[PDB]
Formats: C-alpha cells, structure tokens, sequence
C-alpha cells in the first residue's frame, strides 16, 4: 500500500506542454498551435516563389515523430488550425502509418536511387574538400 | 458517511514497465549473403540515429534488424583481472556505468568515444568480417562540428565507399507519398515543424519546439518527485517515468474545462 | 572614526518615522551591529577552512546566519539576504 | 517511539555516576525530556555542517564542530 | 548458480571480438565531446527557436488545478486554503523545488 | 566614468554594502570574499537591527515616549524569545532589568 | 649547506615549521613574525609535557605502563590549573573522579 | 591519503618524561586534539590582538599576552617562560 504511485493531473497536465509551454512547466517558447498558425498564416503567404499558402499546405498536414502516439493528440491540433485558418480552407490533418518505424523506411526506399547516387560523397570527395562538404540534397540542411 | 468507500470495487492496477534488458545475443549473418546477392548500386546500409533507438539495417527489407539505445557501459574488474565493455541493449538498463552518445536534451551527438562503440556494436552484429554504402540520420539544422565528427569516424576508423546525411522526417514523409504539405515531427529530442513544397524542404524558416519525450520523461520525474513530499520508499528513475508516459498520457480536447472539475470526487 | 550610525538612522526613521533615539541608546545599537557582525563573519571563516575553502560567498554567509540565529529569526534572516542578494546580481 | 530506548535502568546507572543515592520515578521523562533537547541542538548544527560540505553522511567532525559550537568541547574524535 | 549469469556477462562483449574492419592507423583526438556552448563558441542554423508573446493561463504549480492566485513569501500559485495551509508549512528546502520544476529558480551563484 | 551607483542602493539597502565589504576582506575572515557575501550579510545585519528597534520603539510608545533609550532596548531584548535567545549573555549599559517577583514572596 | 630545523635550533621536540605554516594557513593574520611559531611551539610542548607527567604518574599508580582515556581525565581533574583550563571539555572513555557528597553516606 | 598529527612529538615528549610509559591510540587521539585546540586558541586570542592594536604581526609579544589571557595562574609563568627560552635559544644561534 505504501509503495504505490496514484496519477490523476498527470495525464493531462505532462503532454499539454506541447501546447502551452510557457505556463506549465516554464519553457519559455510558443505552443504548437501558435508555431503552425505562424507559419501558415504570416510567414507563407509573405514568401515569394510559391503559388497558394493556404491551399497547397493545407492538403496535407501529418505527423510523423515517436512522441505523437497519443490519444487525440491530432484532433487537438485540427482544433487549433481550425481556430487559426480562414473559413473554408480544406484542412485535413492524418498520420503518418508506422510512426517510429517510418523515419527508416523512408530513407531505405531513398538509398539507391538517382538522386541519392547524385548526392553521395565518395572517399576521394572527402579526402579533397575537406569534412564540412555538403552535397546539397532537397531532404538535408544548406549547404556551406 | 460510509457510502463513498462502500460500494467502490476493488482496484485494477498496473506493475512497472522498467526498460530492462531482453536474453537475445544474435549473430545475424544471413543478410551479408542476401546482400552480396543483389547488384551493385542497389545494396546500402541504413542507420537511422535516432536519439531514444538507433536503428541499421539493409535497404531491400522492410524492419530493420538493429533497434539499440545508445547506451554502453565499460568495466575493470579486479576480482577477475578482465577489462569489459559491452555496449547497446545489452546493458541492463546489473551494474550501471551508463553513458550515453546524445547529450541529455538535444539531439545532437557529442559524446564520440560512445557513438564509436555504438557504430562499432551496430558493425558487428550486422556482419562485417573483411565496403557498403551508409545512409544515415541527423537532426534539423545540425551543427557543422558534429557532422566533421561523424564523417571523420565514417572514413577514418571504419573505411566506408560512401555515406550520405538526410533528415529522419523528411524520409518518412517521402514514404508517405506527400508532395507539399506541413510535417509536424514530435521527436524524443525537439518537436520539428518543417514546411515542404513540392518535395522540397523549406528549411529557411522551419521552427523547432525544444520539448520532447525526454523532456516528458524529466518533467514526470520531477512532478511524481514533487506530488509524493514526504518521501516516498522507491527508485524513480526517468525510464520507468517514460513507461508510465508511454501509456497513462493522453492530450485532453477542452484542458480549461476538463482539468478544472477533474478531482471531483465523484468519478 | 567610523560607525554605523547613520544607518541605524536611516532604519529608525524607516520603521517609526517620528521616533528619535538617544547617544547612549546609539552607542548600544551600533555595539549590537559590530557584535552580530563579528560573530556572523567569524562562524562563516570557520565553516570556509573547515571544507577547505578559501572564499566566503553568499552560501557561507547564508549557512552561518542559519547556524547563529534562532528560529523564526534564523528563518527571516535567511529570507531578507537571499532577497537582497538576487535584488543585486538582477541590477 | 525509541527515547523509552533509553531505559528507567540506564538512567538510574547515570545517575549513579553522579553520585545521586535515591531517585524519584518522575526523573527517568523528565531526563528523556532533558536528552532529546540536548541531541536535537546538537543534531540540528551537525546536519547543517553536513549539508554546507555537500555531503550525505553525517561525519565525526560534524558532530565535533557542533559540539564545540555549543561550548561542550569533545577531545577523542577528530 | 551464477555460471549462468557469468556466461552472459562474458559473452556479451566487445573485446571477446577481434575487430576485424577496425583501421588501426587512426587515433582519437583529445579535443573532443564538447558541449553546444563551446561548439557555439567555435563558430563565433540551430537558431530557428522561436519565444512568445500572449497571455499565458497561469495553472498552480503545487497540484495541476487551474490557480488564480500567488503569494509573496514563496511566490507559489495555488487553488485554495487546504494548498495554502501545506504551502505555508512546508519543511524548508522544498519552496525552492517547486520553483525549479516550474522554471525559474534563481538559485544564488 | 559612468556615475557611481552605491551598492547599497543597487541592492536596496540602507546599511552600507561598501564598508561590510571593507571588514570582510580587510578583516581575515578569509583569502578571497564574494560580492554575495557582504550583500547577504548587510541584510542580514539590517532586518535584526530593524526587529529591535521596533521592539524598542513599541515599548517607548507603551511608556509614552518619542525617544528611544537603553532601558527601551533592554526591555525590548528581554521580552521577545528570539532576540533574548541571540543576546542571552549580553549586558545594557543603563538597561535595567525586567519587573519581577517571585509568588512565594507576594503577600498571603 | 646541511639542513638544521628550526624545532631543534629552538631546542624544541615540537615542530617550528609546520606550526609557522599553520598560523600563516590558517588565516589568522596577514603577517607570522619569525618568533610567533618558535614561541608557540615551545608553549604547547611544555603543557603537552604538563599533561603526560601527570597521566604517567596516573597510569603508574593504577599498576600500568601505557595512557589510556582514563589517565588523562584523572590527571587533568586533580590539577586545579589544568581543571580550570578544560573545564568545559568532555574526554571519551574517560569516567569521573570517584566523590559521594558527605550526606549520602552511612 | 594524507592525515598529518602531532602524534610523533607527543610520543617524543612522553619518551622524555617517563620513558617506561606507552600511550593508547585513544589517549593519542585525545593529545593531538588538545594540541590543536590550543593551537586554536592562543593564534585566535593573539589575531584578535593584532587588530585590536592595528598591527598585522602576531610576534612573539601578541603570543607572550595570548598565553597570559587563555591559561590560569600557574600555567601562564610556566608557559611564558619556556617560550621566552625558545626564543633566546633560536635568536642567540
Ligand atoms: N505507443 C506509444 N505511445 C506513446 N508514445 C510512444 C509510444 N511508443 C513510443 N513512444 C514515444 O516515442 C519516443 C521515441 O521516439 P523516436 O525514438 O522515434 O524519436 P527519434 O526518432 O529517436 O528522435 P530523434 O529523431 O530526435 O532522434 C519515446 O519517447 C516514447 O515515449
């Protein structure tokens, strides 16, 4: 009987910092709500090059990292886009199909392609440019 | 007032889910000869380097074959005159003198003499008794120290053909048959949110939020730390925490309404 | 010839605005400070060569106002410094 | 409960040392009362000692500074 | 009885296993296994975090119960009396520790 | 120079950080002193002056007095279990003591 | 040149040096004169000599050879002078001096 | 590790006084404390001296009046006297 932990707030209260992190536990950063409606409503239609800021991103929002398997963590997040975007926007947030395990496959059906064998960097590459040599791919970071 | 303990049934409990280890030594060599079966330019070795499991495998299977944290563990012992060094899941967690690649917090790797061992752990239960092309995993926006680090262990000490760095998450959208959309990627490091346009990332402006799963973990601990005042007779550590996360979590719809009536005693 | 009078002042007419005190009661006053000064400043060199330290930092002083004073009065104490020492490293 | 730990008989040989030839059976608590007092002091100063060295464990200089703190000098430790 | 167990420490080794791929030229440099702000400090990416700027819903940090009100000898938000009476009692060393699973301790220097 | 900002004041002190910092270093409590410890030690020097006073001046009210002398002093050291604890084996000049007689002495 | 320690050029057992590093270490000034640690050497000699004088004449009488607590608490309760300057101390093992008040007895 | 103690001169001293005589380590223990505490003692008393009189030299004067405040009676001639030896001994070589 002593040796016994209760839970009741911290259901709720340890994954709601994703949503509101400057108040429960101090992070001081913004919730993922505010992050998205950041990005899809004042940053997107502000960039140059692209056609529809929100009826292109809007089409697909997924998830895909290993802390999302929650229950209703996507319906949470359709609240809030759904609070954010403009009326009539198609939004359609889903999931990804095997969350922990995706993150591998997707680099093993890109392994031996062409655009992998044209973004390599061999031996000899290495031993003349130098370590920090950034073949630059569209799913790595910028090159420098 | 007896009724509120009356008719209450029994209760329904639950043990401790502790991340302990599991009585399985496999030395697969069976994919070095579907391997060396195949044609050349399509046989790559596939680590994902994920902070909570590294994972490696071949690219024309489907589950990976090493899935390991990236914990070792190295010993002398004196009643026995040995030195030891074991390494992955196959530390207990009966001894413990953990540490680990990633630095706690952050998924960036600066603790190269335990990644060396990981990687080395990763080769040889693979098979390697001698030269295949490595596609590996990073995080978003990596420093470029780490990436020198790595490349020059990839070469320098092993002896590889080829290696090529790319983003987890982007890999699995690009599994999942997107085009152009959001990926929000909550990790065990930092919460990602990357916007991408026809197949191409937009990392100019994609945003990480600096929790994740670790951080659920600690934050667990330090509340079932804090709740439990006078001193509770138990070992918490932060992976039975992360156990009890795993499953008793959940993200409520309404918070404000659901959280304020929530130790009401009737239910 | 330098004494903490002034500051005994200062004090009095913040917490009894009206209120004077007299030569003699000064006199006492400030030998109350130089003694608590003393004693605090003493307790804390030993605790400092007992743990082979050759510093008194603000963790000296706090350890040697819990071991001098009493009670609420240790307690207080404890609280006012702490205040005033974050009030200083916040400027 | 572990101050009846110091029983009516180790009291008794106590006073004995000192000399004292009757003793009422009210002395045996209020000895106890005494005891406790005199522990927490000095306990109080030897935890506070403790926790200023970052320790965990209560040492022997611990216990010798908080006595001599108190006026009560002890030779045959440290 | 402990055979067993003496089998499983000593097969589940590195060293048991001749490294048969291991380059023997190569050697380890000292200057290595930094942290993010010496790395940071090498350099003068990784600063795409963003802060925020809104009203935030201030919950109570003793129990998860929403809280409106804080006090001022230990600055705790709390929800009502019986939080108040285990606040204003609490052994000492542990008002600090609900600051710092909150944030924002300021622990002295 | 920029203009000098007493520490006092940069703490919120009246009691002077400058010269408790001078005794500290100047008088061999130790090799080295922190800023921290002449700060928390004025501090703590002040809030002990400001109970007795007080104490003080509520016992000169009590006799209906503007001024604070020693006999106040004492009576305030003495009625208080704190600061009598503090100064237990300390003498007032002019201080006087606290009224008292025994039961056994009062009339019967 | 040969070495000569300053215990020995003070005609002392006790050592000059390291009392002369404990006052300068020990924070107690911010100057040692070159006297202080021979002076005090010489004094804490001469009482630790006091004291074993009168534990040996205590160990003696008891019929043994070797100091024990004992001895110690004895020869420092029958000396007023020593009494007085350890009065307040408490020796382990030590026991007390044997004493029934006048009234007690038969 | 590293302990250092007065228990080498204490036993010195012993040999002197009463050669036939050991010391238990107990007794030992209890020497090297009352050694220290003196120790203690007459640096602490001739510290405050120093300051007092604002000098920053504990010589041989602030020890000579240390000793004549922390000992009684007889203690304080004997204590002063073997201390001035001392000194004549060591100035005079
Ligand atoms: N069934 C589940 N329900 C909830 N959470 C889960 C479940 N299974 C795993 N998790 C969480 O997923 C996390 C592991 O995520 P994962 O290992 O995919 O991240 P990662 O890819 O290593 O991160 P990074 O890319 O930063 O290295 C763990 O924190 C665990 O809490």
């Amino acid at each position: 009987e002593t040796h016994r932990v209760h839970l009741n707030v911290e259901r709720i209260r340890v994954p709601e910092v994703l949503f509101q992190p400057a108040a429960i536990a101090g992070v001081d950063q913004a919730g993922l709500v505010e992050i998205a409606g950041d990005i899809l409503c004042q940053r997107l239609p502000s960039l140059p090059g692209i056609q529809d800021a929100p009826d292109a991103f809007l089409r697909d929002v997924f998830l895909t990292g290993g802390n999302t398997l929650f229950q209703n963590f996507d319906e949470r997040l359709r609240q809030g886009l759904m609070a954010l975007l403009p009326v009539g926007a198609p939004l359609r947030v889903r999931r990804a199909q095997d969350a922990i395990l995706d993150a591998w496959r997707g680099a093993a059906g890109w392994a031996c392609t062409e655009e992998a064998k044209a973004a390599w960097i061999t031996r000899e590459e290495y031993l003349e440019k130098g370590g920090e040599y950034i073949k630059e791919h569209d799913l790595g970071n910028a090159f420098a | 007032r007896d009724e509120p303990w009356k008719r209450l049934p029994p209760p329904t409990v639950y043990p401790v889910k502790e991340a302990r280890f599991e009585k399985y030594i496999p030395p697969q060599l069976d994919g070095r000869e579907r391997a060396l079966a195949q044609p050349p330019g399509q046989v790559a070795i596939v680590i994902d380097n994920g902070s909570h499991s590294v994972r490696a495998g071949w690219n024309f299977e489907d589950k990976p074959r090493l899935a390991i944290p990236p914990i070792m563990s190295k010993y002398r012992d004196r009643k026995m005159g040995k030195t030891f060094s074991f390494a992955g899941s196959d530390c207990y967690a009966a001894r413990s003198h953990i540490r680990n690649a990633f630095e706690a917090g952050t998924g960036i790797v600066s603790n190269w003499d335990v990644m060396e061992h990981v990687l080395d752990y990763v080769f040889v239960k693979l098979g390697m008794n001698e030269d295949m092309p490595i596609v590996m995993t990073e995080a978003v926006a990596n420093l470029p120290y780490s990436r020198k680090s790595m490349s020059e262990i990839i070469f320098e000490c092993y002896g590889a053909p080829s290696l090529v760095y790319g983003i987890d998450s982007l890999f699995s959208f690009r599994h999942n048959q997107g085009q152009t959309g959001l990926v929000v990627s909550s990790s065990y490091s930092a919460t990602h949110v990357i916007p991408v346009y026809n197949r191409k990332a937009l990392l100019s402006q994609a945003i990480r939020l600096n929790w994740g799963g670790w951080h659920m973990a600690e934050y667990m601990l330090k509340l079932l730390k804090l709740k439990y005042y006078t001193g509770f007779p138990g070992k918490l550590n932060s992976s039975q925490t992360e156990h009890m996360v795993r499953d008793f979590c959940y993200v409520s719809l309404d918070y404000d309404r659901e959280l304020a009536g929530y130790l009401d005693w009737t239910g | 010839k330098e004494s903490y009078s002034v500051y005994v002042y200062k004090v009095l007419k913040q917490v009894h605005p009206d209120t004077g005190i007299s030569s003699k009661a000064m006199g006492i006053m400030n030998s109350f400070v130089n003694d608590i000064f003393e004693r605090i400043a003493g307790e804390a060199s030993r605790l400092a060569h007992y743990n082979k330290r050759s510093t008194i930092t603000s963790r000296e002083i706090q350890t040697a106002v819990r071991l001098l004073l009493p009670g609420e009065l240790a307690k207080h104490a404890v609280s006012e410094g702490t205040k005033a020492v974050t009030k200083y490293t916040s400027s | 409960d572990n101050i009846q730990g110091i029983t009516k008989p180790a009291i008794r040989r106590l006073a004995r040392r000192g000399g004292v030839k009757r003793i009422s059976g009210l002395i045996y608590e209020e000895t106890r009362g005494v005891l406790k007092v005199f522990l927490e002091n000095v306990i109080r100063d030897a935890v506070t000692y403790t926790e200023h060295a970052k320790r965990k464990t209560v040492t022997a200089m611990d216990v010798v500074y908080a006595l001599k703190r108190q006026g009560r000098t002890l030779y045959g430790f440290g | 009885a402990q055979a067993a167990h003496q089998a499983l420490v000593e097969q589940l080794d590195l060293h048991s296993i001749h490294k048969t791929f291991r380059n023997p030229n190569w050697r380890p440099n000292q200057r290595r296994n930094k942290t993010i702000k010496a790395i940071l400090g090498e350099s003068q990416t990784n600063i795409e975090s963003a802060p925020s700027l809104a009203p935030m819903k201030h919950y109570c940090d003793v129990t998860g119960l929403p809280a409106p009100y804080l006090d001022p000898k230990t600055r705790l938000r709390y929800h009502n009396k019986e939080i108040f009476a285990m606040i204003r009692n609490l052994p000492q060393g542990m008002g600090e520790q609900f600051l710092e699973a909150r944030g924002a301790h300021t622990v002295l220097k | 120079r920029a203009k000098a900002k007493t520490r006092s004041s940069r703490a919120g002190l009246q009691f002077p950080v400058g010269r408790v910092h001078r005794l500290l270093r100047k008088g061999n409590y130790a090799e080295r002193v922190g800023a921290g410890a002449p700060v928390y030690l004025a501090a703590v020097l002040e809030y002990l002056t400001a109970e007795i006073l007080e104490l003080a001046g509520n016992a000169a009210r009590d006799n209906k007095k503007t001024r604070i002398i020693p006999r106040h002093l004492q009576l305030a050291i003495r009625n208080d279990e704190e600061l009598n604890k503090l100064l237990g084996k300390v003498t007032i000049a002019q201080g006087g003591v606290l009224p008292n007689i025994q039961a056994v002495l009062l009339p019967k």
